[PDB]
RNA sequence: AAACUUUCAACAACGGAUCUCUUGGUUCUCGCAUCGAUGAAGAACGCAGCGAAAUGCGAUACGUAAUAUGAAUUGCAGAUAUUCGUGAAUCAUCGAAUCUUUGAACGCACAUUGCGCCCUCUGGUAUUCCGGAGGGCAUGCCUGUUUGAGCGUCGU
RNA sequence: UAACGAGAUUCCCACUGUCCCUAUCUACUAUCUAGCGAAACCACAGCCAAGGGAACGGGCUUGGCAGAAUCAGCGGGGAAAG
RNA sequence: UGCUGUAAAGCUGGGUCGAACGGCCUCUAGUGCAGAUCUUGGUGGUAGUAGCAAAUAUUCAAAUGAGAACUUUGAAGACUGAAGUGGGGAAAGGUUCCAUGUCAACAGCAGUUGGACAUGGGUUAGUCGAUCCUAAGAGAUGGGGAAGCUCCGUUUCAACGUGCUUGAUUUUUCAGGCCAACCAUCGAAAGGGAAUCCGGUUAAAAUUCCGGAACUUGGAUAUGGAUUCUUCACGGCAACGUAACUGAAUGUGGAGACGUCGGCGUGAGCCCUGGGAGGAGUUAUCUUUUCUUCUUAACAGCUUAUCACCCUGGAAUUGGUUUAUCCGGAGAUGGGGUCUUAUGGCUGGAAGAGCGCGGUAAUUUUGCCGCGUCCGGUGCGCUUACGACGGUCCUUGAAAAUCCACAGGAAGGAAUAGUUUUCAUGCCAAGUCGUACUCAUAACCGCAGCAGGUCUCCAAGGUUAACAGCCUCUAGUUGAUAGAAUAAUGUAGAUAAGGGAAGUCGGCAAAAUAGAUCCGUAACUUCGGGAUAAGGAUUGGCUCUAAGGAUCGGUAACGAUCAACUUAGAACUGGUACGGACAAGGGGAAUCUGACUGUCUAAUUAAAACAUAGCAUUG
RNA sequence: AAUAGGGUGAAGCCAGAGGAAACUCUGGUGGAGGCUCGUAGCGGUUCUGACGUGCAAAUCGAUCGUCGAAUUUGGGUAUAGG
RNA sequence: GCGAGAGACCGAUAGCGAACAAGUACAGUGAUGGAAAGAUGAAAAGAACUUUGAAAAGAGAGUGAAAAAGUACGUGAAAUUG
């Protein structure tokens, strides 16, 4: 909702931050796995659960 | 209607999150954390369930002081500095 | 005709959630949001209204000056102006009467 | 089976008292010096209505003996007493309705209300509307005073508990019938979660000692004794005697 | 007879079996005794020139000091960074520090980034009102200090 | 037992496609096309008559017979599926 | 490609391939599969099959683009129809918001579009919330249980203040005097509660930003005024009035602070309406015409009221008086005053704003100028607030924080002098967290963009009893794969000669009735009902007539001015139609059964079951 | 916090008529009720309608019960597996 | 727990659930439940350039011992398919 307290605010902050791509450069370093990030999450696919 | 139409009705939490483990266990009412026992001293754990222990025990965070007690223990728990080498 | 919202977060008709249609300068159709109504000081021993003093609602007392609050009598603000004449005549009435009994009963002593 | 309704009650979860709108408990003033040697005078404020109580109360100012300070007290108000009323309450009170006097200073006959069982308990007995305490005699040698309580009992009292004297108010409410289930259900909207009952032989087995069976009927005797456990005591417990009372008692 | 269906072979698919390995697992043996109010284990949130995670760390934040060592780091960029040297990189070593919000968690409270009180310094014409900085105020129990209570009690 | 009843029942008036006895009309399907595209189920399979037989066979024995590829329907059988 | 063995199997030719492996003698085992509705993974037939059919509906052209049924723009045709497909919110989500780019996957057709994907941007508060208070309730503490995890107790068998105010002292020490009944703490984004409005502004924020105008609380403090020689003000018969106009402990009162229904009155917004000043439309004909603009916040001053109250006076020939019958020697009627400011009026705010027209500079940021923005009417209208009343209960309809007042008379106060910031003006400050967006036939929950579920505010014209149904304005959509046909059988909906329940377990289903006015209405009955019983007649349009009022002005029984729709009657008239769509009871005679209203088997039973009032018994 | 628009017309009140009296009758007014027709709401009778690999692990259409109180409903709170 | 050495053990459906950003992703209100997933090549030398196409891609070319190794990457069985 519109009114949300502070501690739900800095965790839907944080969600944000880490629903990204990976970086490109990632890939070029020597003996590099990760090709693309395994944790994406869709608002209405997978919910957070706070 | 205790099925689909029921189901519609789910908008009010039971539990929150607790300041103790995180985790989204804390009972709003009860004002009881019921994966961690918060507020109660102790921390919750059974011997009935031995994967939860594996779940939330030493080891699994960061032991930020514990890392560094077997190093010290080799050095004889030393005080003072290193003397530099002429 | 034109229609309106509530211009706070609740959106219920609560006690505290009344409002008014004003019209603006904008020629616009808002709503405002109406505060409590005031009650009426109130007698301290029969419950009527006390003429002459202001209907405010009970933190704004602190924001009048004396004379909205009071009226220039004993019991001024507390009671009424009828309840204070019985007030006066029922001590001088039952004071009056106490001298009588006790100079009644010091004859009834005196002469047995 | 299952727990039963009669043992549920006990627990008090949801048959506990709804006491929101009630008006304070009604009690005598605590025996002090002034009652106990002389008498002390108030005055009744109002007489109000208390939910869930038949008999209206009366909230009676008096004076504090020992500092500067008014007193409230919540008496049950007797038929005749009215607001301005003054009330006194003590060893030398006269005998007046409404006047708080102990019992050994009522003559044979007077109609007493509020009546403490112990001396200083602030009243027991003779509290609901219509009801009422007869003196019967009195043992000035034991300082024991013999009364007749509204059941029929008569039972022997301390001279020195007190008791109001006349009728408690609002007699009469029963001789009007209730005439719905919704009267009802405002009467017990007040008091507790008693009502509407459910018979015992409409339930099933598990539910209560008289469930079950292919007709409704309770099977044995419905006369159960006193030494009975919780789960048994369900119907007509220690009974003398049933049946219609014919004649006198 | 074609088409169609069926059988086989060849090549191409589909799919991930087989084979070969393996910084993992499993079991046995040998040696050692070291968590925490000096705040642990655990949790939350942050920290990089360019990072989502994992790894590390705590506003001194992929780390500061020290000791050792001796030319890198590297995906790209880059020095007011370095090379016969107090000197590149280094959880190599590690004894000095930093260590947010918490947590047995300790001023009270906590579904709140809510609310006090004390001391020192400091800004606003200030013992009170408003602001800032630093330092404090939990419970049970022990030893001691000081201030006390009770015709419990001695003496004067 | 007045009043009340989405309670059970009988008769009557009104009413009518419930019926005699069926007909005709409309929209959406079904149908055909472009695109998209599942599932149940599946020993192997699939034309009949008789016989014998676990006493009611798709297969076995004896007969009738028997010609590619198929489309819309259908509810006899598959002692159909669940 | 062949060879050997009865066989389990063994060997070999060719192809593929890239790092280890085999024979023999022995050892050892997690050692051989077709099945276990076996396990895990993979793949078929079915099959280009079932299907992609609820929610009225789309079309032409242009632009873009490789590509357009599906994007954008324009033009139409439609719908939701204010109880919305409109405008907001609470819960829940969490960036879905906005701009730019982009189409592999997703949007069960498509895709240039998107709640998708990528990169950035975006949420501004002393006044709106939270924060504080207490509610049902939760819960520490001296304690009492329990082996103990812990349980019990909170009006808690307790030596329970991290007290308060002074005369000041600075010596950061003192000294006294008041008291300690109650009070750890948590518990509401709908209860209680200090204070903000209007105009403008963004791609996306606004009661938060800008402009202007206010308010509250806390603090400081100066000036003026007021007060004092009768020390702590005057006036009024009074209700009470005022710019102020000492008041400690302690006590007390008020506000906060309260159900529900009924009609009545007033106000506001909306609806309707006349004149005038602009603009738009229609124009074969006409409409002094059809549509549209003409607005005014918080706040400040003066004023404004039902009720209530005061003074006078003294009442039967009882009077006054409400739609509702209550009031008067406990003082009516009459006359004169006082008070609350709900609400309205005038002025300031404020025309400088907003709105409507007209002009002009210009590839333009952003405009700049002129004029106007006026005066009335109406009501069983609609909604909403308030008021004075009346009804109702074996039902009588929160608490606390907080603020004020009074009683009291401690203390301190005069003369060439003390006050008080409850009089005016002036000065300083107001922290923390939330704030975007959705709120649903796609932003929540139902595995999903699911015909389900999910609390609430605003509410136009016509018809009408009506917020029903039907049509429309503002606003919003035009979303739901599409094309071509129109067999059978379906699903949804219609009609049918004559008969009229013969059908069927059974009138299931369908039909018939239906609004309003007038007439007429049985048995039975708890006398309240039954009852819309049953059953008849009427109803359009047009042109008229009559009745029912308000305010002014002196047998005024009148004249003048103004005004709302109800009712009744008449003439004329038509393919006898007319509650013309919409909307809208079938009825009667009995039996069984439960008195009645009410309640339950969420997802096969709504009943005669349960409950109930009444009655009785028991402790 | 929420609940169109109608019908019926309880006490109380005003006025009139009749009667020798006791008493009776009439016209208004008023607006009662777990009263009634009927929306929203709440429920869930029947078609044993649709659907029954659904739009849906209970839905959809029509027909229905009730609709001012034992009414409906949000949030807070309490009761926990013999 | 910390530090070591081993095995007639298992060899990616095995061995711990996890050889991998594994108690991870994800589910449930909650207590809890809980996967899948190792290998181009010695070296990215990860295919410059030309050409067809809107693009994805294709055809030439090129690198490499091998493209019968093209980040759908060692070998590449069977079902099933052209
Ligand atoms: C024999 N010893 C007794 C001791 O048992 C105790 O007596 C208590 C007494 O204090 C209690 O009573 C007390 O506590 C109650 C509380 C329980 O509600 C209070 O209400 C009451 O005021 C208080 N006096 C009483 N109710 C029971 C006695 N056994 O204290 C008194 C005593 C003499 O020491
Ligand atoms: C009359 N005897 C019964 C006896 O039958 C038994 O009852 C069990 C009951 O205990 C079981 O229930 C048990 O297990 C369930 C669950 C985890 O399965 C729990 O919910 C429950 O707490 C636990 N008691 C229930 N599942 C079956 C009954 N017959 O338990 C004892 C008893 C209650 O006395
Ligand atoms: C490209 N897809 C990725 C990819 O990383 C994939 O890798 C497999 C890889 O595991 C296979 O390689 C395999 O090699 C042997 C053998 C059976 O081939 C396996 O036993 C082993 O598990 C595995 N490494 C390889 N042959 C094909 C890739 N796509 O594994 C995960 C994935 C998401 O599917
Ligand atoms: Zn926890
Ligand atoms: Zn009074």
């Amino acid at each position: 909702p519109s009114q949300k307290s502070f501690r739900t605010k800095q965790k839907l902050a944080k969600a944000q931050k880490q629903n990204r791509p990976l970086p490109q450069w990632i890939r070029l370093r020597t003996d590099n796995k990760i090709r693309y990030n395994a944790k994406r999450r869709h608002w209405r696919r997978t919910k957070l659960g706070i | 209607g205790k099925g689909t139409p029921s189901l519609g009705k789910r908008h009010n939490k039971s539990h929150t999150l607790c300041n103790r483990c995180g985790r989204r266990s804390f009972h709003v009412q009860k004002k009881t954390c019921s994966s961690c026992g918060y507020p109660a001293a102790k921390m919750r754990s059974h011997n009935w369930a031995l994967k939860a222990k594996r779940r939330r025990t030493t080891g699994t965070g960061r032991m930020a002081y514990l890392k560094h007690v077997t190093r010290r223990f080799k050095n004889g728990f030393q005080t003072g500095v290193a003397k530099a080498q002429t | 005709a034109q229609r309106v919202t509530y211009r706070r977060r609740n959106p219920y008709n609560t006690r505290s959630n009344k409002i008014k249609v004003v019209k603006t300068p904008g020629g616009k159709l808002v709503a405002q949001h109406v505060k409590k109504a005031a009650s009426r000081v109130k007698c301290g021993d029969c419950g009527s209204a006390l003429a002459g003093i202001s209907t405010l609602r009970p933190r704004q007392y602190a924001q009048v000056s004396k004379t909205h609050k009071t009226v220039q009598r004993a019991y001024g603000g507390s009671r009424c102006a009828n309840c204070v004449k019985e007030r006066i005549v029922r001590a001088f009435l039952i004071e009056e009467q106490k001298i009588v009994k006790r100079v009644l009963k010091e004859q009834q002593d005196k002469e047995k | 089976g299952r727990v039963i309704r009669n043992q549920r009650k006990g627990a008090g979860s949801i048959f506990t008292s709804h006491t929101r709108l009630r008006k304070g408990a009604a009690k005598l003033r605590t025996l002090d010096y002034a009652e106990r040697h002389g008498y002390i005078r108030g005055v009744v404020k109002q007489i109000i209505h208390d939910p869930g109580r038949g008999a209206p109360l009366a909230k009676v100012a008096f004076r504090d003996p020992y500092k500067y300070k008014l007193r409230e007290e919540t008496f049950i108000a007797n038929e005749g007493v009215y607001t301005g009323q003054f009330i006194y309450a003590g060893k030398k009170a006269s005998l007046n309705v409404g006047n708080i006097l102990p019992l050994g200073a009522c003559p044979e006959g007077t109609i007493v209300s509020n009546v403490e069982e112990k001396v200083g308990d602030r009243g027991a007995l003779g509290r609901t509307s219509g009801n009422y305490v007869i003196i019967i005699g009195h043992n000035p040698d034991e300082n024991k005073t013999r009364v007749k309580l509204p059941s029929g009992a008569k039972k022997i009292i301390s001279s020195d508990a007190r008791g109001v004297i006349g009728v408690v108010a609002g007699g009469g409410r029963i001789d009007k019938p209730l005439l719905k289930a919704g009267r009802a259900f405002h009467k017990y909207k007040v008091k507790r979660n008693s009502w509407p009952k459910t018979r015992g032989v409409a339930m099933n087995p598990v539910d209560h000692p008289h469930g079950g069976g292919n007709h409704q009927h309770i099977g044995k005797a419905s006369t159960i004794s006193r030494g009975a456990v919780s789960g048994q005591k369900a119907g007509l417990i220690a009974a003398r005697r049933t049946g219609l009372l014919r004649g006198t008692q």
